[PDB]
């Protein structure tokens, strides 16, 4: 769902 | 002449947001469409929104706030930090008179008089006239910005509340220190941070006029705006939020 933002964010 | 070296930081909130501010990026001849135009303008708002995603993760505490605080206040508050950055740009470069997206995209006035420019043109140039108003400095911009993504969170609450008021109280609390700097004496210093607060208040208004349009050029698929991806799985994820009612926007003031 959020993948993209989750990604940069780890 | 002096030899290379990077800035000595000092041990400082504003210091700090000083080094990790990003650099403005260009957009890499305007378009005399603004169907055309708004496409253009989002491909250059996911690049941006990237960069304040990378900037965000490097603001002091942030990073320690649950992973879902921390997606859920970019979530909440891109629209306010792309739209105070283009106000800064806007008011260091041209006074509040254009909107300067990038160096290289520039919206003059015959562009943001366009029959379908018009009304959002008019409300995304209105805070950089309130920044020239106010004569705002770097140091009290890069402090309002920061206090931009601290700014609107779930009704319910954020899962590390206790944290998020503490880092949100020191940015109020470096706003105040850009101010005092000045050197105004103690009337003067109340009168500027009572202003100030209030153009934070009203960055709420302004944001919602463009999350209107924002949202409704995404949904439409019809109307062959374009949007990258990163805009579009944020606004995906946003809009159910949004018309749920559970965005809460604080306010310093009363509104
Ligand atoms: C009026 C809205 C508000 C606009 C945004 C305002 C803030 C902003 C500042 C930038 O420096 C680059 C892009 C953005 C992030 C933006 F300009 C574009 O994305 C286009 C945008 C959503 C909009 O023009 C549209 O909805 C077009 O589809």
């Amino acid at each position: 769902e959020n993948a993209l933002l989750r990604y940069l964010l780890d | 002449m002096v030899p290379a070296a990077l800035p000595q930081l000092t041990p400082t909130l504003v210091s700090l947001l000083e080094v990790i501010e990003p650099e403005v990026l260009y957009a890499g001849s305007v378009p005399d469409s603004a169907w055309r135009i708004m496409t253009t303008l989002n491909m250059l708002g996911g690049r941006q929104v990237i960069a304040a995603v990378k900037w965000a993760k490097a603001i002091p505490g942030f990073r320690n706030l649950h992973l879902d605080d921390q997606m859920t206040l970019l979530q909440y508050s891109w629209m306010s930090l792309m739209v105070f950055a283009l106000g800064w740009r806007s008011y260091r470069q041209a006074s509040g008179n254009l909107l300067c997206f990038a160096p290289d995209l520039i919206i003059n006035e015959q562009r943001m008089t366009l029959p379908c420019m018009y009304d959002q043109c008019k409300h995304m140039l209105f805070i950089s006239t309130e920044l020239q108003r106010l004569q705002v400095s770097y140091e009290e911009y890069l402090c309002m910005k920061t206090l931009l993504l601290l700014s609107s969170v779930p009704k319910e609450g954020l899962k590390s509340q206790e944290l998020f008021d503490e880092i949100r109280m020191t940015y109020i609390k470096e706003l105040g220190k850009a101010i005092v700097k000045r050197e105004g004496n103690s009337s003067q210093n109340w009168q500027r941070f009572y202003q100030l607060t209030k153009l934070l208040d009203s960055m709420h208004d302004v944001v919602e006029n463009l999350l209107s349009y924002c949202f409704q050029t995404f949904l439409d698929k019809s109307m062959s705006i374009e949007f990258p991806e990163m805009l579009a799985e944020i606004i995906t994820n946003q809009i159910p939020k949004y018309s749920n009612g559970n965005i809460k926007k604080l306010l310093f003031h009363q509104k």
